[PDB]
This record gives C-alpha cells, structure tokens and sequence, in this order.
C-alpha cells in the first residue's frame, strides 16, 4: 500500500540512528580496553615490557573482535527496533481516520522504547568485552609474541576466536538483558505501569530469538571480519608478496582497526553493512510484519 | 631473548603507522 513509502524514510532514520551511535560505542571500547595507555607505558620505556605487551597482546585482539561483534549487532538491532516502533508508529496513524481510536506510540513509548539500546552499549558490551577476552586468551595466551603469522593464519585465528563465542550464551543475550532481570535494567526508566514498552520489549525479543534474525547477524558478522581482514591486508605486504610477520608485530595492525570499524565517517565498514540488501530485506520482513492489523 | 629487545622497539613504532586517513573535501 502507502507503506513502502513510510518504509523508506524509515530506514534512513535507521541510518543516522547508527552512525550517531558509533562514537559512543567507540569511545566505550577504548576506555575498557585501553591500549593506547599501555603503549605510553612501553614509551617511557619500562622494566616489565614482557608483561606489558602480553597485556596488550589481548587488548588489542579482544578491542577488535568487539569493535566488530558490537557494530554489526548496533546495525541489526536498530533495524528491528526502529521496524517494529516504525511499524506502530505506521498503524497509530492509520487510526487517526477511525473514532474511539487512542495512539499506541506516542513520543514518550518511542522514547524509552529505544533507549533499550542501552543495554548492548552498557552491560551487555562489558559483559561481551569478558566472554571475547576470555576467548582471545584461550587462543592467543600461549603463542608467543616471536610467532610468525600471515594474513591467512590470523583470519583463521580469528575464526577460532569466534567459534568459542559462538557456542556460554547466545548472542542476543548482548543486545537484551534476560527476561528474569528487573524491568529497570531494560529500558529507561522502565517500569511494570509501561504496558506498551513491555509489550515492544517482548515482540523484540520474540524477533532477536528468531532464525531469520540469526541469519541476518551471522552474515553480518562474515562480512565484518571479511572486511576487517581486508583492511589489515596491505600491513601484510612489503610488492604483491605477501609475509608472515611475528606476533607483536601484528599488535599494532590489529589495535588500530576500531578506528576503522566503528567510524562514524561512514568508514567503508559501517556502510558495508548499511547498503547490504540481505540486512535491507530483513528490515522489509519486519516492517511488513508489525505495520499490518 | 635478545631478538626479542629489537623486535619489541621495533614494533612500538607501528602504533602509528596503522590508523587510518584524512581527506580534503571537507
């Protein structure tokens, strides 16, 4: 109907939304994991540098595997928050024509409908910075900062990295707190009298849980550690040779990607993800579904 | 254990070397 039309805007709202949020999430990374403080430290130039670099050793490899989990979960989440209230928002203003009709969405349910985001940029990111660190140290603790890798044999560090955090909880478990939490940690000043709130909370959930929303994320995420690894390949060359550097030369390389992948400048990386046509159908199916009766 | 010192100095000098651009249309 009148709906593709309302559709569109929608989704460039969708847009803003993100790279609005980017610096946020950016600067919460690297005050968490703060590797550019323990480089200053190696610059005074210190007693325990060992110790020193096999910290920044995992800060650099857990900032990064964040910076790309965290951004391709902004991404899908807005998608189906700003879809579901978009939805509403679409159907309060059809029922404007009928009598007896009251407005399910004002400005005030969009508000704190939305400020649910909170949780995967607060708790839910710290909690996610533990479960990759915890990661990145399994697979990265004991190899030593003399071990040569190339581009190849990193990407495929990186796949081990994501099969330990892909398989203790699931991933829509960074983006929501569990139902089982007091409703005040869920949404902005949340409270059991927001009947409308709780209700978008749960047909949110009902979406984060579902398979086409798994789809949506797992290629998202492919395509940001494929992008990831292409942005780090040309620190892999010399002239179309490629070489295995050792370890603590990698460090540097892998540290400087959260500039790159959580760039509001739209980076390539951000926009990579908001033109692909995978994500723009899933936000379709969304829309359709909660603009209809 | 000595290689180590050189590769250790050598790799501080990265930090900067592997941010990204900026551009002259803004």
């Amino acid at each position: 109907a009148r709906r593709q039309y309302h559709f569109e805007s929608n989704q460039r709202t969708c847009n803003m939304t993100v790279l609005s949020m980017l610096p946020t999430l950016r600067e919460a990374l690297m005050q968490q994991l703060n590797s550019e403080s323990l480089t200053a430290l190696l610059k005074n130039r210190p007693s325990n540098k060992l110790e020193i670099w096999e910290d920044l050793k995992i800060i650099s490899f857990t900032r990064s595997t964040v910076a790309v989990y965290s951004t391709c979960m902004l991404v899908v989440l807005l998608r189906v928050q700003l879809n579901i209230i978009g939805g509403y928002i679409y159907l309060d203003n059809a029922a404007v024509g009928k009598n007896g009709t009251t407005i399910l969405a004002p400005p005030d349910v969009q508000q704190q409908y939305l400020s649910s985001i909170q949780h995967l940029l607060g708790d839910g990111l710290t909690e996610l910075i533990t479960v990759i660190k915890q990661a990145v140290q399994k697979v990265l603790g004991s190899v030593s900062l003399k071990h040569s890798l190339s581009l190849l044999d990193l990407e495929q560090k990186l796949k081990e990295i994501r099969n330990l955090v892909e398989q203790k909880p699931l991933l829509c478990h960074y983006m929501m707190p569990d139902e089982e939490t007091p409703l005040a940690v869920q949404a902005c000043g949340l409270s059991p009298r927001d009947i409308t709130t709780i209700k978008l909370l749960n047909e949110t959930r009902d979406m984060l849980e579902s398979p086409d929303f798994s789809t949506v994320l797992n290629t998202c995420l492919n395509r940001g550690f494929s992008r990831l690894l292409d942005n780090m390949a040309e620190f892999f060359r010399p002239s179309l040779s490629s070489v295995s550097l050792p370890l603590a030369k990698i460090i540097p390389i892998v540290n400087g990607q959260i500039h790159s992948v959580c760039s509001e400048t739209p980076s390539h990386f951000v926009q990579d993800l908001l033109t692909m046509e995978q994500v723009k159908d899933f936000a379709a199916n969304v829309y359709e579904a909660f603009s209809t009766p | 254990d000595r290689e180590l010192e050189e590769l250790l100095e050598s790799a501080l000098d990265d930090f900067d070397k592997a941010k990204p651009s900026p551009a002259p249309p803004s």
